[PDB]
Order: C-alpha cells, then sequence, then structure tokens
C-alpha cells in the first residue's frame, strides 16, 4: 500500500532553520515526481515546491523562492525540504503529496482537498517565545 | 482521540500484513513453471466497425455473442452485427459526454452515462421499435464511469464521487448504497453469480463488495497507481486489474492477496482495459501505446500483442463464447480479432 | 468536522476484513491452474477454431 | 504562353516547310534534266 | 442474399444516411472548455453570452457568431480530482482559460492549474485561450496602493513593461505595467514547452464587454486556420 | 511559310494557266509559263516569284543557243540552262530533338514517381482525405498528361486522318485538366485558409466538376470550331487565332494561381509573425518553396511571352526553362507530397515494422 509519513516539525523561532522529511514506500520512489503541499490555519491547501524525477528540474512558489530548498535522495527513498530563515506566516501543516502517474510531467490534482497520495503531514509553527 | 483510532487502525493494518504474510507459503510463478507455455499467439482482425465520429470510450458484449453495443462521445450508441457489420439501431443521446455502456443479458434494454452523472436507460423491444428513454437514474455527484446490468430491473452504477449504488429500473431510486472508496471509482466488475462484485477507484485500492447485504469484505492494495480495469475470472474467486503502473495483478480473494504481477520494462504506458478468457488462461489488456498486449494468467509472459490501432485502446470485451475479442480505439474505429490455425 | 467519525470507520472495517478464513497461496493457484486446464480446450483464443466452424471469417 | 502547344505549333513549320523544300529538291533535279 | 439480410441490409442503410446527416451537423459545429476557479466570473461571462446568443454533472451554453455555432461546456457538479474526466475533453477546438487578475493571493493556484492543463498528456494538442478577467477590479487595486505584487511575486520589482505594449488610453502606466506582467508571467508557463503544435491567445477581459463572443469566434478562427496550414506542413 | 500542298496547287495553277533564225517554242521545265524564243536568244527570265523558295531577285538565265534552239553544252543531254541564279536548318532540328530528349526524360521521370505515390496513396487507408484525394487527382492528371504527350510525340512524329486530330485532342485536353487540376489545388487551399474554414472541405465535387468538365468543354469548342472553319490537315497546325481559345483559359488559370500563390504567401508571413527573427525568415522560405511547384509559379516567367521567332535568343531560352520546369514538376510534386509528408512516412514506418514483426 502506498504511504507518505512525513517528518520534522514542532515550535521554531523565526527566521531560524528548520528541516523537513518524508519516507516514501510501496512504490518506485525514482519514477514519481514529488511535489510539497501546506494548509495554513484557515487557508487551503497551496503548492509550495516540486522536484522531478532526477532532481533536474526544480521549482518553487513565489512566497519561498530563496527560502526553501527541496532534495530527493533515489537510493534512500527520502524526501527533504530544507527550510532557513522561517517567517511567521509560514505557520502551516507541511504535507507531502505524490504525483498520481509514472513518466509524466503534469501533477493534476496533487493540492486537492482528498488527495490519495499524500502523507498525514507535520505541524510547523513559526512562533517567537 | 484521533491518535489512538491512527494508532488502532496502523495496528489492525500490520495485523493484516502478517495474517496475508504467513499463508504467502508459495507464489503461482514457481508452482507454474512445470506447465507447457502458450508460446505466441496470433490473431487477426476480422471485422472492422467504422462509423462513430468521435474516440470510442467503452463498449459492452451481449449473451448471444452477435450484438454489441459501442459508446462514443459524439453523442451516438449504435448498435453492431458483428457477423455482417449491419447496424441495428443508432441510439441518439441527450449527454454527448458519454463514458460507458451496458448491454442487459437479456437483450432487452441498454444503458449508457458519462460526465451528465445519470444513467440512461433504452428499450431495444419497445412496441413500435422505436428506441426511447425507458428511466433515467439520477442521484450521483459524480461522473458516470462504468456500469452493468445485473438484471431487467435492477443496476449496479459506479460514479467518480467515490461512492456506487444498487438501482432499481422499475421505481427509479437506490436500493443500496456502497462506499468506502476515497478516489473516483472506474470501473467494476460482476461476478457470474452476480452475488460478488469488485469495483477499482482512484486510490491504488481495489474492494468487494455484496450486492444482498452492501458490506465490504476484502480490500486489496497491490497496485501502485489509480486502477483503471478490472476483470472477474470466469470462476468467481480472482480477478485481474489495470493501473496507469503499465502492470496487472491477479487477486484471490480465498488468499487475500496477489497472485501474479504482468509487466515488463519496454512498456512504461498505462493500461487501460483487461479481460478473461472463457478459460482465463489468456489475460489481454489494453495498453495506451496505441496496441494491446495478452499476457499468460500462469506464466505472466507476453504471448502475443494485438496492434493496429491510431490511438489508445479505451475498452476491450470478449464474447461469452470466446469466439472473437472487441476492441475500442480513439480513432472512431473498433476492430474485432480471432485466432485461426 | 466528521474526521473522528471517518476514522471510527475506518477501524470498523479493518476488523470485519482481519477475520477472515484465509486460504494459503499455493492452494488458490492450484484451483485456477485446474481450472484452466479443464477449460482449456473450450476456448476458442487460445486454441484456434477451424475455419468452418469459426463465425468470423 | 503555353509553351507546349506553341512547341508543337512551331515543329509543324519546320516539318512541312522541309517538304515544301525537299519538294523543292526534287522539282530542281527533275528539271535539272528534263 | 435472404429476405432477412435484405431487410437488414436496407435498416443499415438507413442508419448510415442518418450517422451520415449527424456527421455533417457535428463537423458543422464545434466544442468548447470552460474552466477556471470559483472566484473567477465564469458564471459572468455564460450569463453574459447566454443572453445575447451571440447533480447535473456538466453544464452547455450554445451561442452562434457569424452563423457559426459555438458550444462551450462548464462544469457544474464534479468533484474536486479533475486528472480523469478533463481527459474527455482532448478534441475539443480550445480551452477558455478565466482567470481572476486582482487576486493576488491566488494567481498561484491559476497559474499552477495552467501549468498542468498546459503540460498534460492528452491535451498536448489543444489550445487554451487565457482570458484575463476582472481587469477593473486589478486596476482599481493598483490604483488603491494598498497590496503590491511585490510581496506575492517578488520578480516584479525588475519587471518592466514591454515595448509592444497597447495600453487603453485612459490606463495609468502602473494598471498597464501590472497587466502585461500578469501576461507575460501566463506566457512564460505557456511558452515553456509546446513545440507549436498548440498555442495560447491571451486577452483582457472584464467579464462585461460585448467583444468576448468575437474574441472566442477570432480565437477558434485561427486556430482552425493554423490546424488546416500544419496539415499541409507550412508552418 | 506556305504548305507543300499549297505550293503544290499553287503549281497546277501555274500549270493549268498555260494548259494548251527561227523563233522556238519556249520549253516550260515543269516550273515557270516563260514563251520565250528567238534566233540568239539570252532570255534572262526573272525568278518564278509564284514560289516561296527561289528568291525572286535575280533571272533564270537560259537560252535558245543560236537559231532558237535550247543550248546543250552537256553530251547526250536534252538541253542547258543556268536555272541556278534563283536557289542561290540543321540548328533548329538539333534544338527541337535536344527538347524532345530532356522533356521525355523529365516526363518519364515524373510519371514514375507520380505512379508509384499515387500507388502509395492508394494502398494505406488513413491517408484518405480531401486533400490526399485532390492530391490524387494532381497526380493522375500529371501522368495522364505525360502519357498523352508521349502518344502525340509518337503518332506524330516518327492528311487528315482520325488518329492524328485523336491524339492532338486528346493531349489538349489532358494538358489543360492538368493546369485545371493544379488551379484547384491552390483554390482549396484558399479556401481552406480564408474565405471558407469554419465552412466546409466539401465543394469536393465541385472542385473536381470544375477540374474535369470545363477543360473537356472549352476543348470541344476549339474542336468544333477546327472542325467547321479550317479542318484542314492535322490540328497540330495554327490556322488563324482560333489557337487562343485553348490558351487565354490556361493562362487565366495561370495568373489566377499565381494571385493564390501571393495571398497565401501574404497569409504564411502574417501569421508567422504572429506566432513569432532568422528562424521565421528561414521557415517562410521553406514554406514558400515548398508551395512554389504546388501552384506553379515558374508559369509566371514567360506567361505574357507571344509567339517569338524560332531563331531567337528569347524563344529558346523560354524553351529550355519551360521544357525543363514544367517537366520536373511533377517529379518535384510527387516527392513533396508523398515522400516529404509526414503522414506518409509514419503510414509507410508503421506498415513497414508491421510487417516485419509478423514476418
Ligand atoms: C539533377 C536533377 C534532380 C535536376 C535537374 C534536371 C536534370 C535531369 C537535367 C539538368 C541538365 C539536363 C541535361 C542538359 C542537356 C542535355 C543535352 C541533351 O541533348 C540531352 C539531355 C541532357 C543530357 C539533359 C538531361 C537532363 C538534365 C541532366
Ligand atoms: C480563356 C477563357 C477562359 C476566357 C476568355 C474567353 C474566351 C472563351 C475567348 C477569348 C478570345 C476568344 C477567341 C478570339 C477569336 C477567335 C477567332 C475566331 O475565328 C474563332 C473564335 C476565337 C478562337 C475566340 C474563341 C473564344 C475566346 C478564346
Ligand atoms: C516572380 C518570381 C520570379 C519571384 C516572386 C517571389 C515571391 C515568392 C515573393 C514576391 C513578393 C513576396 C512577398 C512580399 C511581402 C510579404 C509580406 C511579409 O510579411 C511576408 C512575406 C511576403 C508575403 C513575401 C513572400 C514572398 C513573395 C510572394
Ligand atoms: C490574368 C487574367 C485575368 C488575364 C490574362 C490575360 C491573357 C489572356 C493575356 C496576357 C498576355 C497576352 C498575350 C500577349 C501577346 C500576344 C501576342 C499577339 O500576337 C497575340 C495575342 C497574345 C498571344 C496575347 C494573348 C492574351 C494574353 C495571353
Ligand atoms: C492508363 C494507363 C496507361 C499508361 C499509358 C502509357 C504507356 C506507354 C505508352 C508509350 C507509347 C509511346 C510510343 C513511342 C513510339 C513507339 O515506340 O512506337
Ligand atoms: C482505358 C485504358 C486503356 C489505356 C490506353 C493506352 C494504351 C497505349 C496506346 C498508345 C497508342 C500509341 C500509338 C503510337 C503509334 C503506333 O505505335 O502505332
Ligand atoms: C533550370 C533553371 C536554371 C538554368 C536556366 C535555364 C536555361 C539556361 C541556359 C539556357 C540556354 C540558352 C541558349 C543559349 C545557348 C546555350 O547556352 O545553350
Amino acid at each position: 500500500q502506498v504511504q507518505l509519513q512525513e517528518s520534522g516539525g514542532g515550535l521554531v523561532q523565526p527566521g531560524g532553520s528548520l528541516r523537513l522529511s518524508c519516507a516514501a514506500s510501496g512504490f518506485t520512489f525514482s519514477n514519481y515526481k514529488m511535489n510539497w503541499v501546506r494548509q495554513a490555519p484557515g487557508k487551503g491547501l497551496e503548492w509550495v515546491s516540486d522536484i522531478s524525477q532526477s532532481g533536474a528540474s526544480i521549482s518553487y512558489t513565489g512566497s519561498v523562492k530563496g527560502r526553501f530548498t527541496i532534495s530527493r535522495d533515489n537510493a534512500k527513498n527520502t524526501l527533504y525540504l530544507q527550510m532557513n530563515s522561517l517567517k511567521p506566516e509560514d505557520t502551516a501543516v507541511y504535507y507531502c503529496a505524490r504525483c498520481p502517474a509514472p513518466f509524466t510531467r503534469d501533477c493534476f490534482d496533487v493540492t486537492s482537498t482528498t488527495y490519495a497520495y499524500r502523507g498525514q503531514g507535520t505541524q510547523v509553527t513559526v512562533s517567537s517565545h | 482521540e484521533l491518535d489512538q483510532l491512527r494508532q488502532e487502525a496502523e495496528q489492525l493494518k500490520n495485523q493484516i500484513r502478517d495474517a496475508r504474510k504467513a499463508c504467502a507459503d508459495a507464489t503461482l510463478s514457481q508452482i507454474t513453471n512445470n506447465i507447457d507455455p502458450v508460446g505466441r499467439i496470433q490473431m487477426r482482425t476480422r471485422r472492422t466497425l467504422r462509423g462513430h465520429l468521435a474516440k470510442i470510450y467503452a463498449m459492452h458484449w451481449g449473451t448471444d455473442s452477435r450484438l454489441l453495443v459501442s459508446a462514443s462521445q459524439d453523442g451516438k450508441l449504435i448498435i453492431w452485427d458483428s457477423y455482417t457489420t449491419n447496424k441495428v439501431h443508432a441510439i441518439p443521446l441527450r449527454s454527448s459526454w458519454v463514458m460507458t455502456c451496458a448491454y442487459a443479458p437479456s437483450g432487452n434494454y441498454v444503458a449508457c452515462g458519462g460526465l451528465d452523472n445519470i444513467c440512461s436507460i433504452y428499450n431495444l423491444k419497445t412496441r413500435e421499435g422505436n428506441v426511447r428513454v425507458s428511466r433515467e437514474l439520477a442521484g450521483h455527484t459524480g461522473y458516470l464511469s462504468c456500469c452493468r446490468f445485473l438484471d431487467d430491473n435492477q443496476i449496479v452504477t459506479s460514479s467518480g464521487d467515490t461512492t456506487c449504488a444498487l438501482w432499481d429500473i422499475e421505481t427509479g431510486q437506490q436500493t443500496t448504497t456502497f462506499t468506502g472508496h476515497t478516489g473516483d471509482v472506474m470501473s467494476l466488475s460482476l461476478a457470474p453469480d452476480t452475488r460478488l462484485f469488485v469495483s477499482g477507484a482512484c486510490d491504488a485500492s481495489a474492494k468487494l463488495w455484496d450486492v444482498r447485504e452492501g458490506m465490504c469484505r476484502q480490500t486489496f492494495t497491490g497496485h501502485e497507481s489509480d486502477i483503471n480495469a478490472i476483470c472477474f475470472f470466469p470462476n468467481g474467486n480472482a480477478f485481474a486489474t489495470g493501473s496507469d503502473d503499465a502492470t496487472c495483478r491477479l487477486f484471490d480473494l480465498r488468499a487475500d492477496q496477489e497472485l501474479m504481477t504482468y509487466s515488463h520494462d519496454n512498456i512504461i504506458c498505462g493500461i487501460t482495459s483487461v479481460s478473461f478468457s472463457k478459460s482465463g488462461r489468456l489475460l489481454l489488456a489494453g495498453y495506451d501505446d496505441f496496441n494491446c498486449n495478452v499476457w499468460d494468467a500462469l506464466k505472466a509472459d507476453r504471448a502475443g500483442v494485438l496492434a493496429g490501432h491510431d490511438n489508445r485502446v479505451s475498452c476491450l470485451g470478449v464474447t461469452d463464447d470466446g469466439m472473437a475479442v472487441a476492441t475500442g480505439s480513439w480513432d472512431s474505429f473498433l476492430k474485432i480479432w480471432n485466432g485461426s490455425s | 468536522t466528521a474526521s473522528i467519525a471517518q476514522a471510527r470507520k475506518l477501524v470498523e472495517q479493518l476488523k470485519m476484513e482481519a477475520n477472515i478464513d484465509r486460504i494459503k497461496v499455493s492452494k488458490a493457484a492450484a484451483d485456477l491452474m485446474a481450472y484452466c486446464e479443464a477449460h482449456a480446450k473450450e476456448d476458442p483464443l487460445l486454441t484456434p477454431v477451424p475455419a468452418s466452424e469459426n463465425p468470423f471469417r | 504562353s503555353v509553351s507546349e502547344i506553341q512547341l508543337m505549333h512551331n515543329l509543324g513549320k519546320h516539318l512541312n516547310s522541309m517538304e515544301r523544300v525537299e519538294w523543292l529538291r526534287k522539282k530542281l533535279q527533275d528539271v535539272h534534266n528534263f | 442474399l435472404s429476405a432477412e439480410d435484405k431487410a437488414a441490409v436496407e435498416r443499415s442503410k438507413m442508419i448510415e444516411k442518418q450517422l451520415q446527416k449527424d456527421k455533417q451537423v457535428y463537423r458543422a459545429t464545434h466544442r468548447l472548455l470552460l474552466l477556471g476557479a470559483d472566484n473567477s466570473g465564469k458564471s459572468t461571462i455564460v450569463k453574459q453570452m447566454r443572453i445575447y446568443h451571440v447533480t447535473s454533472g456538466i453544464f452547455e451554453t450554445k451561442f452562434q457568431v457569424d452563423k457559426v455555432n459555438f458550444h462551450m461546456f462548464d462544469v457544474g457538479a464534479q468533484r474536486d480530482e479533475r486528472r480523469k474526466w478533463i481527459q474527455c475533453f482532448n478534441d475539443v477546438t480550445a480551452i477558455i482559460f478565466v482567470v481572476d487578475s486582482s487576486d493576488y493571493n491566488r494567481l498561484q493556484e491559476a497559474l499552477n492549474d495552467f501549468k498542468s492543463i498546459w503540460n498534460n498528456r492528452w491535451l498536448r494538442t489543444i489550445s487554451v485561450i487565457l482570458f484575463l478577467n476582472k481587469q477593473d477590479l486589478l486596476a482599481e487595486k493598483v490604483l488603491a496602493g494598498k497590496s503590491k505584487i511585490e510581496d506575492y511575486f517578488p520578480e516584479f520589482a525588475r519587471y518592466t513593461t514591454p515595448e509592444d505594449a497597447t495600453p487603453e488610453p485612459g490606463e495609468d502606466p502602473r494598471v498597464t505595467r501590472a497587466k502585461y506582467f500578469i501576461r507575460d508571467e501566463f506566457l512564460r508557463i505557456s511558452t515553456a514547452s509546446g513545440d507549436g503544435r498548440h498555442y495560447c491567445y491571451p486577452h483582457f477581459t472584464c467579464s462585461v464587454d460585448t467583444e468576448n463572443a468575437r474574441r472566442i469566434f477570432n480565437d477558434c478562427r485561427d486556430i482552425i486556420q493554423r490546424m488546416h496550414l500544419r496539415q499541409y506542413e507550412l508552418l | 511559310v506556305m504548305t507543300k500542298e499549297e505550293q503544290i496547287f499553287l503549281l497546277h495553277r501555274a500549270q493549268a494557266q498555260c494548259e494548251k533564225g527561227r523563233p522556238c517554242l519556249p520549253e516550260w521545265d515543269h516550273i515557270l509559263c516563260w514563251p520565250l524564243g528567238a534566233p540568239g536568244e539570252v532570255v534572262a527570265v526573272p525568278c518564278p516569284d509564284y514560289i516561296y523558295d527561289f528568291n525572286h531577285k535575280g533571272h533564270a538565265y537560259r537560252r535558245c543557243d543560236r537559231n532558237g534552239s535550247w543550248e546543250l553544252v552537256p553530251g547526250h543531254n536534252r538541253t542547258w540552262a543556268n536555272y541556278s541564279e534563283c536557289v542561290k536548318e540543321t540548328r533548329e532540328r538539333e534544338v527541337f530533338d535536344r527538347l524532345a530528349m530532356i522533356y521525355t526524360v523529365g516526363y518519364s521521370v515524373s510519371l514514375a514517381s507520380l505512379t508509384v505515390a499515387v500507388l502509395i496513396l492508394a494502398y494505406f487507408r488513413r491517408l484518405h482525405c480531401t486533400r490526399n484525394y485532390i492530391h490524387m487527382h494532381l497526380f493522375l492528371s500529371f501522368m495522364l498528361r505525360a502519357v498523352s504527350i508521349f502518344v502525340k510525340d509518337a503518332v506524330l512524329y516518327s492528311a487528315g486522318y482520325a488518329g492524328c486530330r485523336v491524339a492532338v485532342t486528346f493531349f489538349l485536353y489532358f494538358l489543360a485538366t492538368n493546369y485545371y487540376w493544379i488551379l484547384v489545388e491552390g483554390l482549396y487551399l484558399h479556401s481552406l485558409i480564408f474565405m471558407a474554414f469554419f465552412s466546409e472541405k466539401k465543394y469536393l465535387w465541385g472542385f473536381t466538376v470544375f477540374g474535369w468538365g470545363l477543360p473537356a468543354v472549352f476543348v470541344a469548342v476549339w474542336v468544333s470550331v477546327r472542325a467547321t472553319l479550317a479542318n484542314t490537315g492535322c490540328w497540330d497546325l495554327s490556322s488563324g487565332n482560333k489557337k487562343w481559345i485553348i490558351q487565354v483559359p490556361i493562362l487565366a488559370s495561370i495568373v489566377l494561381n499565381f494571385i493564390l500563390f501571393i495571398n497565401i504567401v501574404r497569409v504564411l508571413a502574417t501569421k508567422l509573425r504572429e506566432t513569432n527573427t532568422r528562424q521565421q525568415y528561414r521557415k517562410l522560405l521553406k514554406s514558400t518553396l515548398v508551395l512554389m511547384p504546388l501552384f506553379g509559379v515558374h508559369y509566371i516567367v514567360f506567361m505574357a511571352t507571344p509567339y517569338t521567332e524560332v531563331s531567337g535568343t528569347l524563344w529558346q531560352v523560354q524553351m529550355h526553362y519551360e521544357m525543363l520546369f514544367n517537366s520536373f514538376q511533377g517529379f518535384f510534386v510527387a516527392i513533396i507530397y508523398c515522400f516529404c509528408n509526414g503522414e506518409v512516412q509514419a503510414e509507410i514506418k508503421k506498415s513497414w515494422s508491421r510487417w516485419t514483426l509478423a514476418l
């Protein structure tokens, strides 16, 4: 069964750093495109970043351009999102989603209300105490 | 609260996994090494049905293995004579975006549906031979993906709303509602006895449903992507499914796990339709590479390839007697295949 | 939200699928093999039928 | 103009003319003596 | 030929005549697909083209332009997942994509949706008509100055108005700059791939201008002409 | 020039004019009523003046010797006369043979390529379409034109017999049909591009009727004119201005096709500007060069060229250019629209792969 288990989260001071991780299983991680999605409190799912099969082509949203770094390890079948210089507005549950079909370039409904091939996500709260 | 529920669900899933692994004493591929191979299978096109204007989306065979219905997105539902190629009826559809059709086992009624979310049933034995909408079934909140007649008064239907319903033509209201899927239900296959049936959805999972009870019995999650096609083994104890992962998987109800996986490195395109022969030895599966392949159900080896289509084979159906196989494609032409000595 | 209801429903479904009399794959495969061997002669596709009986000439 | 309908006409005239000259040579060779 | 076979052949010929009539009627007509988020004025343009003419699953609206019949379909009741039923429209004449240009916070969602629709396996040969709807609200928001695109799009600080810009006479430089920036942001996604087999036709729309029908007619004409030309290998 | 037949009817008329120291009785040397005879007559009669040849200037010197008796210096001869003052073509034959060879080779190559392309397009069913239908029509018209030119060259070279006129009228009709199909190609292209589109692609029957009938229409008109007015010998000789009956329609078709080609080039340039450069210029040049043989633009060079004399630079260069380009047009069009077409190549590849896999 396809399952995604995100990792990393908790309280983090604004402007610091935080590294998320997701464990892939039940499929050939190298043959599917990986995209990051988050759901801010009171808002809907929003696309964050994506990484190709081999990682050659990578793109980020304008809100996180130059702030987050996405990378994948085909050997370990793990997705990483190095997040640095966090802001209070970044508080959101980050979910890891996979492309529905392999060997394709379009992620149609990765940012859907009831996507099937996505993990439970981890709580990420950027608050200064 | 939710944490404890998720922990219990994971524990039950691990228990089911251990139970399935304990019974996995031997694989079908291991014992099937002593069976004679089928060898290369050659089939030729005996009939070429043309007349459709849009991409053919679905078709179904009749109980007599003579008449067959083909549904296209052009707004027409035509019936073809497989022997003489002569058309019997050309039913004009109200919704042009039709996605599936069904032929009644008695040959008296025909159903169809698509993005309109309505299952339109047409009578073929009207008093004056004028085909007309006998009953319109409404209530589904998703595109009608598949439907199959259980009798002249009952029909099961699948919709993109992750829910299936048992309809009654006489009253036109749902009798039983089957829920449990998380993705869009693509298609289903009824058992020979019409008592149980299996269906696939866009969640890499397939479930077994009870028509009389309406409760789910077993769930199979052997695929990696959306399950598009599904066919029941002639005996009603196993079934195969086609998914976008370019791999077919045979599942058994008694073992509750996958038996064989059919895939080739050179094949990286999704699967569109699958069907089992009269004996079940030949597993015919359509692919998006403009051709179809015949897989050995026991050896998992490519026995043949039914090529000759200009576009993806969207549907595939075998006659009740196995005299020939029908394969429709988006090129608006339907090819009938049959081998010879 | 119906999240708790959905979680409780899934738990109930898992128990129904766990308490079932499963059969070893060795027997399930043997049954399918025997079925394929029994109806092999009745399959026109697996064994081509002469042109005299084949309706698709 | 049509180059092929013209080439045909031009050849017609060359050929006829030649017959007009070859015939002229014959009456010359005839009138040489007679 | 027996009598039953002769009657069957006659019925088949009648059905063939009916199918030929239907083929003429079908090839004489065109189909269209209307897409866009809920925040876009899809229903507005639908009503506009309906009143002028020049559960449910799918809605249909028929309008005529220069004696040419056009069929535009709008999804009214369907699930959020669109990867499956979108394949049904892989042979439409064009895809009308309406976007709310004044919704900066959701403009990225529209961009992602356009990128997904463009890079689809089956929509590789289907053109997309981009309608930058709700231009009045965008102009008002730009003139207000409360919200700036720099936050949602940092690269906008370095963007300059194109040289070939044809702004409305009474248009402020900031409004035209922002609208052309959005147009170029959409084009870079549309022009990132395709190999020239399918093109995009961006237009500025307000959901009330009556020229929307004429714009769609011109887009369909251009698409059909380019398709006819590609058959001769001239493009 | 006079026809040989007219020059002998003239001589028959001349012969009939006089049908019925010593003054001699002329001599009548099978040419000329020269009734001159006298004791010592030096007879310097001028040149015939009724024969097309034997230049009129000067004089046929002959002699009634002394006594008015035909002089005869050569032994055992009948008479003597200096009938040489009047009497006093290979390049034309050579250039005609060269034109024949070159255009025959061209038409043969074109016929071969066109029959190959026709067989290819008729075998593959997927390519069956209005465009391919008109392509096959054009190929068949070219092949029939070539075969008719061959038959004409065989019947005429190497008096009003039936075979002569039949071959001439068949060649004319096939040339007219070829030109009209070349025009119908451009007409269909313009229709699909502009004014039509959003309409049909089926005026197909009308296009076929216009391409086959009207050629036959004015060909039969010209045949009736020739048979009723002159009907002299073979129809390969021009007799008056009636030749323009078949040439004026062809010139009108050529100019209309050139205008349509200009319009298509303008539309292509505008569209390339729309979708967007050196690459754009290169693609436009490629498209123009590929479309040139379809519309027959090479005919626009010598369209209005009049009937120039054979011994002229303009005539020779026109004949060479035409007999080359008109001949190789069939081969060029066949190549372009059956081997360079992506659909035909894909179909051939599919067929070959399936045959190899089946074998
Ligand atoms: C090379 C091809 C593709 C394009 C040009 C057409 C070819 C076939 C042309 C170009 C020059 C031509 C030659 C030019 C002159 C002569 C002399 C003449 O007494 C016989 C024909 C002959 C020998 C021609 C044969 C055809 C020819 C070789
Ligand atoms: C060329 C066509 C398509 C358009 C112009 C009209 C055509 C039919 C006209 C234009 C000039 C005409 C010719 C002019 C003069 C003569 C000489 C006369 O003794 C017989 C008729 C004939 C031979 C005419 C036939 C008809 C004609 C060819
Ligand atoms: C008569 C022979 C020898 C020469 C003719 C050359 C032809 C091909 C030339 C003459 C005029 C030219 C056109 C002049 C202007 C334009 C507009 C431009 O936006 C696209 C190219 C286009 C449409 C040209 C295409 C090529 C053209 C049609
Ligand atoms: C483009 C369309 C509309 C009109 C075409 C006009 C055609 C008919 C014109 C253009 C050139 C013309 C020729 C030019 C010169 C001569 C030489 C003269 O001794 C006889 C007439 C003749 C042979 C002309 C016949 C008519 C002609 C062929
Ligand atoms: C309808 C298809 C028939 C094809 C007709 C072309 C067959 C070749 C005929 C050429 C005849 C040329 C005669 C030259 C002189 C001779 O050798 O007698
Ligand atoms: C309907 C199809 C028939 C095809 C007719 C073409 C057959 C070739 C006929 C050519 C005759 C040419 C005669 C040249 C002079 C001669 O050799 O006698
Ligand atoms: C085929 C197009 C390019 C070549 C141009 C065609 C004509 C070139 C030479 C024609 C011959 C002119 C006659 C003068 C003497 C000679 O050169 O033979």
